[PDB]
């Protein structure tokens, strides 16, 4: 079940399993960062959506306010203060590795060899639109998941 | 009186069962190779011996071993468990 | 076939070779040009696979020094012996164990270190011993010194019976290739012969010899007046008189009666009341039980009579479902080089050692054991380190396969290229699983002291705080203490006191054993032992599997086993050898040791070892203090080292002292050590030129010119030394603590 | 041969055990008849 | 020539060459590869010789004091088993002359002797027929093979002279007597152990009432 990867044993690694099975392969294709055919921005948003959702949870639950009636307000805090430095950290990404008017450097080939148009992502612009989305989705998917646990107060498991 | 007890005949049974088994081509033997468990090659003894089918005298040793030990637990089994007496 | 086939006088025995150092190596038999040559000859010296290429010599070499080391071997025991029958208070050990200290070395009076004959007991002066030989004796039913005499005969006997055979099986008859190579052979005699009859032999002592004794020592009667052994022998009639079952003799063994000899064959479990060790009639059941398992096990290959399976049939015949059969070659590999079975015989004995070590504390086997404290932490430290040392002796040993005996043109294995062909994941996941376990193990330590030291008890990681309960060893502990019953019918009580069950074992007011408590302290510590374990895994695998070339050196493999470097190019290469993987798995495989030694003194001394009162009240060495202080480094530094060095630090003047001189002189070699590992050999070439200048000027310069060490020599010296200081500084610090306050 | 152990008898090693074995019992039995020196009392 | 248990192997070397050859070798012991010390066909053969006949007139001077004395031509005192005449001290002892050390080193010196003067011709044959030995050294010669010595001292009367297949003949009588008598020490040794009782004493019990057979001497009593 273990082959060269392509055909190609000479290429510094050998396909498995775990890196040519075609589950894994369309899992990683439906992922927003790899939907080659998409503006940055809607790929970008779905990403903050989701990691500003996911991030609530600790700061709200171990920080050094978690015996306090204002316990969902610290996390919420601290989770937009954590994704203010992460776009922070994004945008200096950016600036350092993409000149404005270069080309993408994303790979033009496929498995079989057919030649596709390269990612949009890999630019000056392409970068900035994810950042900006990254940001405003975010603090939006923070917002949501405060909303959701200690406003409405949904009967969770143990939050 | 040891002989004719329940424990007597168990042994004897097993040990002519076992030889029956090792020499007539019931079970691997010194001239009987096998591999997975129920295939009976044909290998060579080496050894000079009047039994015209190549049992030797090395391979009755084995078997006789080998009714000894089934016996002896079959036996010791059957004074646990109940369904004979624990002593005889 | 399986014949018995030698060579007869291959070697003269004559003194010409004593007179010529070096003569085993063509490039040492010249004679010294410099220093070097003198180090070269120790170092060289054991390595037979290079003084030539032909196996059979270096097979014959290797049986005549295996029959040395016995001979030596048995030279210690006939001393350990003579002189426990000549110097000891052994005799009056046997009327009073729990109140006389044991005691076999007396030294004479010059420049007053008579002082170190301290008051033992029995009316006598002398050193206290910790190897546990009073306890090994009184469970063989030895009962007077006259015995122990003979043992010291009979053990310098078979001392020069071993230095004979030596001689005469390597100058005399020497085995031929074919001899060494029957491993079926060799495992059917070993298997059967050896640990078979052995077993079986010594069950046979057990059961005559040393339970009569032993009842007689239990029931309080006066050693002189115990019947001696060979009475219990041909007179049946007294050894019947504590055991009925010997009036019929061996019949229900022939009848498949065994049930009457349940008198002496038991299945208790648990240890005896009186003298706080397991029972002896459990010992000689397990004894006859193991011999038997050995003895049918002995009986699995072919030799002679065309029955037992071929070694080389089972390795081919299991293949694998990947494309080929993995397990092709192999036979062929482990019958060609003795480097690669030394490596896969010395991993299994090393681990061994340490499961002997864990077992023997939990499952006290010698009567009057587990009260001895100092007795018990002195062989638990001892069989830590031996199982340790054997273990990176594995890796090295590896080592040198991969890169002298590996050859994929004449012996191929699929396995061992498959292995080779993803060494960069193995490793890359070694390393992240290392990282991993590295923060979140000490990390939490950290956390604890910054919380601690902020006043804020209340976010610690502790029992009083959150909680990080180690859960499933709490249940398999509630399984194993409540196995008698259920899963395990035919047993009284279960294997040891410290699964639960609440119950403890006192003799003669000091607690044996009893349940042991896991809390969070032992999850922190229990995941701090994974760490240094898998690091020291990192270490030593990255050593054997990048021997013979990686991306940064194409052609290792051409360099040899043991080389400094490559130079200071391709940014410098300083250590790629796998001589130097081992040099650094040694510093990690010490540090691992030392704390779990440091984790068991601590334990047994706060929550098992202590006394007890008339009414019932344990109170414990430490005050179980475990608990609270050990989940911050601050505790272990405080609680543990400062509070338990005092007993080493205030020895002067006393019995004791040698081992407070021992405590300081073990430092000063420490940190001796650091002069070779911190420094190069550059400046001391240059500073020896100027020292041999002035040499010269007085007519006094030697002709065997003086170099400073080799690069390779430095780093062994500082690693030596090193390992040295350690470990007598923390055995003069166990030693100390627990004669003095056990 | 005689040679060949007077030779043998003669390495570094060997005599250097030698010298310092007769050197300790000398100052072993020094100390055994003079015992506790802090000075020279003769003259 | 009745072969018993003749391996393959053993057959090569095994070709009736040697008094009381029948082909027994189940282990290979008699191999001629690889040979040294001791394991040598010349040694093994020459050592099953003399085990035998020293086992010969240890199991008949065993077996005479019992019998001579039950017989009444020995004192009471006298005829005793033979594992009580102090070879085993805690077997029962008996007052000899002089000590029961002390005749072992009388003994000792006598038989060192003849021994040690015996090891000389083995290795080179002739050689003590040479140095003065109050003039019996013209007689202590040999003949060539060890184990056959011959001569007027090691035989007076002329038994094996003038026929050459009657030689072998009592060598194959040689081989038999002696082949029995070391089964017969070992019988009488494991005897005395599971019985306690004299072997000529045993002897009668199982020949008038062959009814304490060894199953009923198998509780294995002091
Ligand atoms: C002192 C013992 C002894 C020795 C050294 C020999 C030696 C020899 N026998 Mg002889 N025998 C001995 C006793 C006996 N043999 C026989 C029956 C035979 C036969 C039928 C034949 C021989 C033959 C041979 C020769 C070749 C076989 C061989 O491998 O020899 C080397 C073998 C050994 C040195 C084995 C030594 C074993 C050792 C004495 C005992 C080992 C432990 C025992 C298994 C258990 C002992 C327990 C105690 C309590 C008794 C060789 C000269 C063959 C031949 O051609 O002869 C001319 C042959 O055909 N022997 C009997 C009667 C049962 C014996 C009884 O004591
Ligand atoms: C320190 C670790 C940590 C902690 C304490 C929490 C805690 C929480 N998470 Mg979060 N979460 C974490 C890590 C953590 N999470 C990680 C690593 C992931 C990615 C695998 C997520 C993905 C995640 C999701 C998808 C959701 C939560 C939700 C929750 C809440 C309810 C959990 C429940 O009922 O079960 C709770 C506040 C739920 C929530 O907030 O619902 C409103 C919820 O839907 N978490
Ligand atoms: C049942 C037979 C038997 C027994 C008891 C032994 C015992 C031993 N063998 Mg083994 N061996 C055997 C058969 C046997 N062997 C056979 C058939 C072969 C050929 C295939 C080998 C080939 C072999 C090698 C190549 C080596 C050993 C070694 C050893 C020693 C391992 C260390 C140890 O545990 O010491 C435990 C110590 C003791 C129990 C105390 C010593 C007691 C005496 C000396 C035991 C003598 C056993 C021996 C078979 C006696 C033969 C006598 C006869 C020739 C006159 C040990 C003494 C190693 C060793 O160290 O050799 C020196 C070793 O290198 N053996
Ligand atoms: C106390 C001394 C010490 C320390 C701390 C380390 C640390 C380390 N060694 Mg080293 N080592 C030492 C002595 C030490 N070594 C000595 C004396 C030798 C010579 C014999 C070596 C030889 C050696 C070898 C040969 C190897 C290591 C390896 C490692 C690593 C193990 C992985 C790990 O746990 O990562 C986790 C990191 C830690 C446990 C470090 C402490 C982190 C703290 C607790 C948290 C910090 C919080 C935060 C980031 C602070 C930020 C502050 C801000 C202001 C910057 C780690 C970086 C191995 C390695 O690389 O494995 C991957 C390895 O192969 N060491
Ligand atoms: C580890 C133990 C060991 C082992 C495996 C061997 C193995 C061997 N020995 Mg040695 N031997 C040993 C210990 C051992 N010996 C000891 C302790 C002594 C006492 C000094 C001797 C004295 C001895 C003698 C005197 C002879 C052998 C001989 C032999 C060989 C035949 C053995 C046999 O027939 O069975 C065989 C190579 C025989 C030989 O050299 O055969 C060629 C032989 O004559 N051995
Ligand atoms: C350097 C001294 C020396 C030594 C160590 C030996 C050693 C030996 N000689 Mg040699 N010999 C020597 C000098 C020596 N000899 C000299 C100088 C000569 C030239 C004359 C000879 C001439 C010679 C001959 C002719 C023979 C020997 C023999 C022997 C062997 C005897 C072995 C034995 O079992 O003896 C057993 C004896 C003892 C262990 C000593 C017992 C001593 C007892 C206690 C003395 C009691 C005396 C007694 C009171 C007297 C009265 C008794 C009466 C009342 C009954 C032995 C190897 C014999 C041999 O085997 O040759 C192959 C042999 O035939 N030697
Ligand atoms: C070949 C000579 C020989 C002869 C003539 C006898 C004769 C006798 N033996 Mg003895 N015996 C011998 C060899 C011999 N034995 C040998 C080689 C052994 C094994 C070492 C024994 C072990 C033995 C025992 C243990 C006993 C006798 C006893 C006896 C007596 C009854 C028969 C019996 O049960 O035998 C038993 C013989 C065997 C089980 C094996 C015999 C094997 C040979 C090859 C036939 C009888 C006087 C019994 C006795 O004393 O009764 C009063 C008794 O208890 N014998
Ligand atoms: C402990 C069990 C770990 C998982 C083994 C799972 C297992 O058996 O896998 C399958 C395979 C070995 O099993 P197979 O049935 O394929 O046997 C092939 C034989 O030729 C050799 O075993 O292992 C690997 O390929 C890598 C195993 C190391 C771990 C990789 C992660
Ligand atoms: C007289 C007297 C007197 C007084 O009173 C007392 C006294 C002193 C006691 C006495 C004496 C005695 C004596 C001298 C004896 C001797 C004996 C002997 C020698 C034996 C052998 C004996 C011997 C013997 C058994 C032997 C045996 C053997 C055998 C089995 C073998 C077998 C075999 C063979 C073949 C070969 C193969 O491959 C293997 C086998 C199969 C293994
Ligand atoms: C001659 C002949 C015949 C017959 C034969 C016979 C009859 C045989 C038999 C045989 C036999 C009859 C054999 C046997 C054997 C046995 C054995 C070999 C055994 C073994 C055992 C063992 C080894 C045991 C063990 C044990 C013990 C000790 C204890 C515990 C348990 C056990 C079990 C583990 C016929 C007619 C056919 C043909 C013609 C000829
Ligand atoms: C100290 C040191 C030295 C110098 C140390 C040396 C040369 C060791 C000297 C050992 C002894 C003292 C040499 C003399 C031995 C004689 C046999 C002594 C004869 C006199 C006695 C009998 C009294 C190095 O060469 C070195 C090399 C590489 C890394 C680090 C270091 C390093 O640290
Ligand atoms: S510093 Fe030493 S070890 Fe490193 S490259 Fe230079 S010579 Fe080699």
């Amino acid at each position: 079940v273990v082959q060269p990867i392509n055909g190609d044993p000479f290429i510094g690694s050998l396909e498995t399993p775990v890196t040519s099975s075609p589950l894994v392969a369309w899992y990683l294709s439906n992922l927003p960062a790899y939907r080659t055919a998409v503006s940055p921005l809607l790929r970008g948003i779905e990403v903050g959506l989701a990691h500003g959702y996911l991030l609530v949870g600790p700061f709200a639950l171990t920080g050094p306010l978690r015996n306090t009636p204002v316990h969902g307000q610290a996390g919420a805090l601290g989770a937009i203060g954590l994704v203010t430095i992460l776009s922070v950290v994004l945008t200096m990404y950016g600036v350092a590795s993409f000149e404005d008017g270069a080309p993408s450097t994303a790979p033009s080939l496929t498995l079989t060899g057919r030649k596709k148009e390269a990612d949009k992502l890999q630019t000056a612009e392409g970068w900035a639109q994810f950042t900006g989305g990254f940001f405003f989705g975010g603090v939006s998917g923070a917002i949501w998941a405060y909303f959701l646990l200690y406003v409405l107060d949904l009967p969770y498991f143990f939050k | 009186d040891y002989i004719g007890s329940s424990t007597n005949l168990i042994m004897i049974t097993t040990t002519t069962l076992m030889l029956f088994a090792g020499r007539f081509g019931l079970a691997p033997s010194a001239n009987r190779k096998a591999t997975a468990g129920l295939k009976l090659e044909a290998r060579e003894s080496g050894l000079q011996t009047g039994d015209p089918a190549g049992f030797t005298l090395a391979d009755t040793l084995a078997c006789g071993s080998v009714g000894h030990i089934l016996g002896v637990g079959i036996v010791l089994g059957l004074k646990n468990t109940g369904v004979l007496d624990q002593i005889i | 076939e399986v014949k018995i086939v030698v060579d007869r006088d291959p070697v003269k025995t004559s003194f010409e070779e004593w007179a010529r150092p070096g003569h085993f190596s063509r490039t040492l038999a010249k004679g010294p040009d410099t220093t070097t040559w003198i180090w070269n000859l120790h170092a060289d010296a054991h390595d037979f696979d290079s003084h030539t290429g032909d196996l059979e010599e270096i097979s014959r070499k290797v049986f005549s020094a295996h029959f040395g080391q016995l001979s030596i071997i048995f030279l210690w025991l006939s001393g350990m012996y003579f002189h426990g029958a000549r110097f000891s208070n052994y005799e009056a050990w046997l009327s009073d164990p729990t109140h006389i200290g044991p005691s076999a070395q007396v030294v004479w009076p010059i420049v007053g270190q008579e002082i170190l004959n301290g008051d033992v007991g029995g009316g006598f002066r002398g050193i206290q011993i910790t190897s546990g030989f009073f306890q090994l004796w009184r469970a063989s039913g030895i009962t007077s010194e006259l015995q122990l005499y003979c043992t010291a005969i009979g053990a310098l006997i078979f001392a020069a019976l071993m230095l004979f055979a030596g001689w005469f099986h390597y100058h005399k008859a020497a085995p031929k290739l074919a001899w060494f190579q029957d491993v079926e052979s060799m495992l059917n005699h070993h298997l059967a012969g050896l640990l078979g009859l052995g077993s079986l032999s010594w069950a046979g002592h057990q059961i005559h010899v040393s339970l009569p004794i032993n009842q007689f020592l239990d029931a309080g009667v006066d050693p002189k007046e115990i019947p001696l052994p060979h009475e219990f022998i041909l007179n049946r009639d007294l050894l019947a008189q504590l055991y009925p079952s010997f009036a019929e003799g061996a019949t229900p063994f022939f009848t498949l009666n065994w049930s009457k000899y349940a008198e002496f064959l038991t299945f208790r479990g648990g240890l005896d009341p009186v003298t706080g060790g397991l029972w002896l009639t459990d010992i000689a059941h397990h004894h006859l039980a193991i011999a038997i398992l050995f003895l049918i096990a002995g009986h699995m290959y072919r030799t002679n009579w065309g029955i037992g399976h071929g070694l080389k049939d089972i390795l081919e015949a299991h293949k694998g479902p990947f494309t080929g059969q993995g397990h092709k070659g192999l036979y062929e590999i482990l019958t060609t080089s003795w480097h690669a079975q030394l490596s896969l015989n010395l991993a299994m004995l090393g681990s061994t050692t340490i499961v002997v070590a864990h077992h023997m504390y939990s499952m006290p086997p010698y009567p009057y054991l587990a009260t001895d404290y100092g007795t018990q932490l002195s062989l638990f430290t001892h069989h830590m380190w031996i199982g340790g040392f054997l273990i990176v002796g594995a890796a090295a040993h590896a080592a040198i396969f991969m890169v002298r005996d590996y050859d994929p043109t004449t012996r191929y294995n699929d396995l061992l290229d498959r292995v080779l062909r993803h060494r960069d994941a193995i490793i890359s996941h070694l390393n992240w699983v290392c990282i991993f376990l590295g923060f979140h193990s000490f990390g939490l330590y950290i956390h604890n002291d910054t919380m601690s030291a902020l006043g804020r008890p209340q976010d610690m990681f502790s029992d009083t705080a959150i909680q990080l309960q180690p859960i499933f060893a709490q249940w398999v502990q509630n399984i194993h203490a409540t196995a008698p019953g259920v899963t395990a019918p035919g047993a009284t009580t279960s294997t040891s006191l410290t699964w639960g069950g609440g119950e403890l074992v006192a003799v003669g007011g000091k607690v044996a054993l009893l349940p042991i408590p896991l809390g969070t302290a032992d999850f922190l510590v229990h995941h701090i032992h994974a760490f240094t374990i898998h690091v020291t895994v990192l270490i030593l695998l990255k050593g054997v599997l990048f021997a013979r070339s990686s991306r940064l050196i194409p052609d290792k493999a051409n360099l040899g086993f043991r080389f400094p470097c490559d130079g200071p190019g391709r940014g410098g290469t300083c250590q790629v050898s796998a001589w130097d993987h081992v040099f650094l798995g040694l510093f990690w495989m010490y540090n691992a040791i030392s704390v779990v030694i440091f984790h068991f003194s601590w334990k047994m001394q706060s929550d098992v070892w202590g006394t007890i009162s008339d009414q019932g009240m344990v109170t414990h060495i430490t005050g179980g203090n475990f608990a609270q202080s050990s989940i911050t480094i601050n505790g272990w530094l405080r609680d543990f080292l400062w509070a338990q060095a005092s007993q080493v630090i205030q020895s002067y003047g006393s019995s004791l002292s040698a081992y407070g001189l021992f405590f300081l002189g073990a430092h000063f070699v420490w940190a001796f050590s650091l002069m070779f590992l911190f420094s190069g050999r550059g400046y001391w070439q240059e500073l020896i030129e100027s020292i041999v200048w002035a040499h010269n000027k007085l007519k006094v310069a030697p002709a065997t010119q003086p170099r400073a060490l080799s690069i390779i020599q430095g780093r062994a010296v500082g690693v030596t030394h090193y390992l040295l200081g350690g470990i007598a500084t923390t055995w003069a610090f166990f030693l100390a603590r627990i004669i003095a306050v056990g | 041969s005689m040679r060949d152990i007077k030779t043998y008898l003669s390495v570094a090693p060997v005599l250097s055990t030698l010298w310092f074995g007769a050197l300790a019992g000398l100052l072993i039995e020094i100390n055994r008849l003079f015992p506790d020196a802090l000075s020279f009392p003769f003259f | 020539r009745q072969l018993w248990f003749a391996s393959k192997q053993s057959l090569t070397y095994l070709d009736g060459t040697l008094p009381g050859d029948f082909g027994f070798d189940p282990l290979g012991l008699s191999d001629p590869e690889g040979t040294g010390g001791f394991i040598e066909p010349r040694w093994l053969a020459y050592g099953e010789i003399f085990n035998g006949r020293t086992a010969m007139m240890g199991v008949v001077g065993m077996i005479a004091p019992e019998a001579l004395g039950k017989v009444g031509l020995v004192p009471p005192e006298t005829a005793i088993p033979w594992f009580q005449a102090g070879a085993i001290p805690p077997a029962g002892t008996y007052q000899y002359w002089a000590d029961p050390y002390t005749l072992f080193v009388f003994e000792m010196a006598l038989i060192g002797f003849a021994e040690h003067r015996r090891l000389q011709d083995w290795y080179n044959p002739g050689s003590m027929g040479k140095q003065y030995f109050l003039g019996l050294e013209k007689y202590l010669g040999g003949s060539g093979d060890p184990a056959y010595p011959g001569g007027p001292i090691f035989n007076p009367l002329g038994f094996g002279t003038k026929s050459e297949k009657e030689m072998k003949e009592l060598k194959l009588k040689e081989i038999k007597n002696g082949r029995l008598a070391m089964l017969a020490f070992l019988g009488m040794s494991l005897q005395a152990i599971f019985t306690g009782v004299g072997p000529f004493q045993n002897l009668l019990d199982h020949l008038s009432d062959p009814v304490n057979n060894n199953i009923l001497t198998s509780l294995k009593f002091h």
